[PDB]
DNA sequence: GGGACAAAGGGCTTTCAGAGGAAACCCATCCG
């Protein structure tokens, strides 16, 4: 029931990645795993070419299945045994891609260091979930991908209505009066 | 907390908006910090710390779903199919108008201070937008805590952002306590080991995540203590206030 | 070979601002009036190709507008503009490329340039449609407390001017080496009383209304992205279609669907190419580089 | 077999403007004031098909009115019209569909259209149900500082005027590639002493107020749009049904709810279309497709 | 002249996948 699918992702050029940079621009392609943020209710992604993969018989994809009840924990622990255990482990590979990407010079001590600024998975996608269902209407609304938002993730692709930033909108002086 | 200088309604167009994957609207504290940290760089004078207050913002748009600007070629794959609407890879916009404070450590006169900035200002830039008009620089002095208030008061009219610090995450705390996220620090994840794209050669080069922390606005005029409205550069790859969490 | 570097990237040499639109009178322009933008409803008929036996039904549209009042017949479009130099520094990576791409250049003419850029300000093409149904229209122009009052027709066809000169002179030598220079820019018409004003448009994801016009704070505006495009207006210099487009890189005009400079030997990064490998280039070539590298960008691939 | 683009679009070449309404004396028409609208609570009978149990119970309503004052007996309403010209040239798209286009057209007599352009603003369309009720209607129109003076009735069957071809001359001119003309439009009616005229409504949502007019300041206006409909209604050229309506693609009136035009070989882009492929069309057909494009809209898809 | 590699460019393209969803907030002082 799991299994072949990890098959079906090994097959392709798939990665499992907790934070990547192609949330900024599609043309990118940085994918890199985090293991001391692994928790019980951690979201994470996977990216695959052209996001093809074989649907089950009831009709699901990795992502939504990995993040359904948190079997991801349930695995990524070993809860499951040893087979499934290293073969998903074997996808958490780092892979490194700057091109087009924000590059910064921040303070650190008596010098400088030059930083890449990336996107967390878990992060849209934990927000989304947990702010549809609490009504905060201060919230704008983005969509990726485009035209065809295939071809950027797998969480896009599925999660098509869009994904929740905040409203950072300060309050403002209004005029004709004191303050 | 000995020698201040102001620079009162700053009009800037086409501020990038956005911060964060998550956030979208005023620049955070990084931004003002990395500021005036090019000031001294540039000027060769010494700033300790700024504070930043919004007197005017305005996200082009709607209520929701902001903004996008239209895109053009300009990278070298193209020529035959360079010729109808390039994809978008959105970028908001916003319009604003603030206030800047900035701790200077400078003794050697009193008006070459205000020529000096005035320079810098001219060809500076704010979250990428261009600065269209500002008021002439003056210098507050202070030597105790009590005229400080002077010195917060020579700001007005303007809203502050003081720190209220973190409880759990800024998901459930901003739907229970009712404040806003910003970027505080970023954290290393993994070395960049190939130098070639890079735009230098020996500055270490690492990959980083912004941090977020939970902020407030307040009027100039309520603000309990001076030293919660200023910011500067911390331990950790963190910018942090001097009088640390605001407490009323 | 000197292999173009993987991504290179320039600043914006020329700076505009958000133009503002205020009523006044033709002889009253002292005091100004903010023209607001309000909201209308109009209802009409379904007229789509493709769709025949649907246009028996109504159509209801919510829409903005923005024109003068009929107290007053005069609108007055004031911005500002910085022009800055520091050309040839390369934002991002060049350590050789971007020397000899700047040794190659430096031996082009700055004066017509400078003469173009400050003309499509004069003879008034900063401001788009609100033309059309002027019958007279003056220009301030404000620099190093010296103002000038154009009232020049012929927005195409670049002639020479002798007022424009005194200013050209100036933008061509902060273009090749200098600081900066500000220039305040007002724009007077006479459309009438009660004559409709086209600000900026955005493009915004569907809401209550169909069509929504930029403001700030109430007030009708125009961006500067805007404002910027009809600036760099000046690329005559290829074979054919006269009344020039904007430079771009592989120059094109989407509104109208075709791509002129296309794949025929006539392209930015053909020339650039070119120039750094020994043979140099024509004067138009020099000219439109040069023009084209003021104009910032990121290229790579 | 050159087909048309997927978008494309044309700008409007009539622009009028929001009518003012004055009470004035038809032997002082020198003096004029303003109509106010204000709002009246009126109480009557629910007379609804279909529910005839409910028919004796009351209905209370709140509305809007607009009359003359009991000491004046003169509506006079006036407004501004502007004419330009540069047809055929699309304002987004087109560099072979719309050259193809105007040379195909262009051969057409734009004589016969400047005569009708004006003749139904000075016969009296462009007032509306106004118009009943009254024995004397004056239309004067200023134009190049020459005023003309009208009192022709039989509003429908297009008759010949000498008055009238002057302006049409001039029209005709300026329509066939200039810049603007602009006239200045007033007339002049005898409701008589309080009576009630009619501004134009707006489309609200739920609200207190069953019928709410379109009003500047206080004072009652007529919505622009409505006069512009008014003054295009010269589609005569089609099968039978004279006294006709305005040109519009697939012509039709939600009003009656008919639709002339329909799919029966008698369309904007059928026409259109079948122009540029090969065979030409009628004089009827070519001013049919002038005056559509003289009137903005999208055509593409 | 034939074989291999890389880059650039175009085109034959074309492969890939897919319907959620509901609502106007933060906040009152210096100065002539």
């Amino acid at each position: 029931m799991i299994k072949e699918m990890i098959e079906d992702f090994i097959s392709k050029g798939g990665l499992i990645f907790t934070h990547s940079g192609r949330y900024t621009n599609t043309n990118n392609s940085c994918f890199i795993f985090n293991k001391n943020d692994i928790g019980v209710d951690t979201k994470v992604d996977m990216y695959t070419p052209k996001s093809a993969g074989i649907k089950n018989e009831e009709g699901e994809n990795l992502w939504q299945v990995l993040n359904k009840a948190n079997m991801f924990y349930r695995i990524y622990s070993g809860e499951l045994g040893e087979e499934l255990q290293y073969l998903l482990k074997s996808c958490c590979t780092a892979k490194e891609d700057v091109t087009t990407l924000p590059q910064i010079y921040f303070k650190n001590g008596e010098g400088y260091d030059i930083l890449v600024p990336i996107g967390n998975a878990h992060n849209l996608i934990s927000g989304t979930e947990y702010l549809w269902e609490h009504k905060y209407y201060n919230t704008f609304t983005q969509k990726l991908g485009g035209s065809n938002p295939q071809n950027c993730t797998h969480a896009c692709n599925k999660m098509r209505g869009g994904f929740k930033q905040f409203n950072c909108t300060p309050p403002q002086v209004e005029d004709n009066y004191n303050a | 907390m000995r020698k201040f200088i102001i620079v009162k309604n700053v009009k800037v167009d086409g501020i990038n908006a956005k911060s964060s994957d998550i956030t979208v609207g005023m620049p955070p504290a990084t931004t003002f910090c990395g500021l005036g940290e090019t000031m001294s760089i540039k000027t060769g004078i010494v700033v300790k710390a700024v504070s930043y207050g919004s007197v005017k913002f305005e996200v082009r748009g709607s209520r929701f779903n902001t903004s996008v600007t239209k895109f053009a070629w300009q990278d070298r794959g193209n020529g035959g199919k360079a010729n109808n609407n390039s994809p978008i890879q959105p970028k908001p916009l916003a319009d604003g108008v603030f206030t800047l404070c900035f701790e200077v450590e400078w003794e050697d006169c009193a008006e070459v201070l205000v020529d000096k900035v005035t320079n810098f200002i001219n060809t500076a830039r704010i979250a990428g937008g261009t600065i269209a008009s500002f008021n002439k620089p003056f210098v507050k002095v202070a030597k105790d805590a009590e005229e400080l208030a002077s010195v917060k008061n020579a700001m007005m009219p303007c809203y502050v952002v003081v720190d209220c610090g973190v409880e759990v995450n800024i998901f459930e705390d901003a739907v229970n306590r009712k404040l806003q996220p910003m970027v505080n620090g970023y954290k290393k994840l993994e070395k960049i080991v190939d130098n070639k794209h890079m735009r230098d050669k020996f500055t270490p080069a690492y990959l980083a995540t912004p941090t977020y922390t939970m902020i407030g606005y307040k009027m100039v005029s309520n603000v309990d203590n001076f030293d919660q409205a200023l910011w500067q550069y911390g331990e950790n790859t963190k910018v942090k206030t001097i009088g640390g969490i605001y407490n009323d | 070979k000197l292999k173009a570097p993987a991504v290179l990237a320039y600043s914006r040499k020329i700076n505009p601002t958000n133009a503002l639109m205020f009523a006044v009178n033709w002889s009253d322009r002292d005091n100004t009036t903010a023209v607001m933008v309000g909201t209308k409803t109009v209802a009409g008929t379904q007229s789509v190709r493709g769709n025949p036996n649907d246009a028996d039904k109504g159509n209801i549209q919510t829409v903005n507008f923005a024109n003068l009042p009929h107290n007053k017949n005069t609108l007055l479009v004031k911005y500002n503009v910085k022009f800055v130099g520091d050309v040839f520094k390369a934002e991002l990576g060049g350590g050789e490329y971007s020397n000899t791409l700047q040794t190659a250049l430096e031996n082009t003419d700055f004066g017509t340039l400078a003469y173009r850029y400050v003309y499509n300000i004069a003879a008034g093409r900063t401001l788009w449609r609100n033309r059309v149904g002027a019958e007279s229209i003056e220009t301030v122009i404000t620099v190093n407390d010296q103002t000038f009052t154009f009232s020049d027709l012929l927005v195409n066809e670049f002639d020479e001017d002798v007022d424009v000169a005194e200013i050209a002179d100036m933008v061509a030598g902060v273009l090749s080496g200098e600081g900066f220079v500000t220039l305040k820019v007002e724009h007077y018409m006479l459309l009438g009383e009660g004559s409709e004003v086209f600000p900026s448009q955005e493009f915004v994801e569907n809401s209550k209304l169909s069509k929504q016009l930029f403001d700030l704070n109430g007030q009708a505006a125009m961006h500067d992205q805007k404002i910027g495009n009809a600036i760099r207006t000046i690329d005559t210099w290829y074979e054919d279609a006269t009344t020039p487009i904007a430079v771009e890189p592989y120059g094109s005009v989407v509104r109208n669907g075709v791509a002129y400079r296309a794949g025929n030997k006539t392209d930015l990064f053909t020339l650039m190419d070119g120039a750094v490998n020994g043979k140099s280039l024509t004067e138009e070539d020099q000219m439109f580089v040069t023009a084209n590298l003021i104009r910032g960008g990121v290229f790579g691939g």
